[PDB]
């Protein structure tokens, strides 16, 4: 059984780490919501 | 139940102690998440119950108490925050610019930070603090490492 906790407020917040790359993926989505990736 | 906007946790006790199976957002009294983080059963706030209303495994959604409201869109320019909720640490804001997912249905956004599996529904948002969308289902790339999908759906 299944219960939810407030963790915080919806918010932008100036000078947040600041990090990951931005890759352009070519992917395929599936009937049970999976995506995969086309090469 | 607690129906105050914000970014929530979501837990079971089925499993040794309590253990985070994900996240997600309340807005406007309704309570958004993916929907393989609670296979489409039932919620509890406090002694109040919180019901499905609208779900599809395919999108990878589910909303509680009413219609999906969160309709913001990534503008395909500009830098996102993952409002990342992990099991056990506080929410933190991960600045990142998005990837993009190329689909014989068109581009969708995408991001390429890695957290627990019990991160999926963080909130990404724009610089006005809307939720363009959530953090949880996406691809593991020739590295090793996650890239996950901004799944938005729609308002009616
Ligand atoms: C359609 C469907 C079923 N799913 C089941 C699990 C996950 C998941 O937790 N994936 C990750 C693995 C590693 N790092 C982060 C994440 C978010 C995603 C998913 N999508």
């Amino acid at each position: 059984d299944m219960y939810i906790e407030r963790a915080g407020d919806i918010t932008w917040e100036k000078d947040a780490e600041v990090t990951g790359n931005s890759p352009r993926l070519d992917v395929a989505l599936d009937e049970s919501g999976d995506f995969s990736l086309v090469e | 139940g607690e129906t105050t906007d914000g970014v929530y946790r979501v837990m079971t006790r089925r499993l040794l102690g309590s253990t985070q199976v994900g996240v997600g957002v309340m807005q406007e009294g309704v309570f958004h998440t993916m929907w393989h983080v609670t296979k489409g059963a039932a919620l509890r706030s406090g002694e109040g119950r919180l019901d499905p209303y609208w779900g599809d495994v395919k999108q990878d959604l589910v909303s509680y108490c009413g219609p999906w409201k969160l309709d913001a869109a990534w503008d395909g320019l500009s830098e996102v925050q993952l409002l990342a909720v992990p099991p056990g640490e506080r929410a933190k804001n991960i600045q990142t610019l998005p990837g993009i997912f190329k689909t014989k249905d068109g581009d969708i956004g995408a991001v390429a930070l890695d957290y627990p599996a019990g991160t999926s529904g963080s909130p990404i948002l724009d610089k006005c603090g809307r939720v363009i969308g959530l953090y949880g289902n996406g691809v593991v790339i020739k590295n090793g490492s996650y890239v996950s999908a901004i799944t938005q759906g729609k308002r009616e």
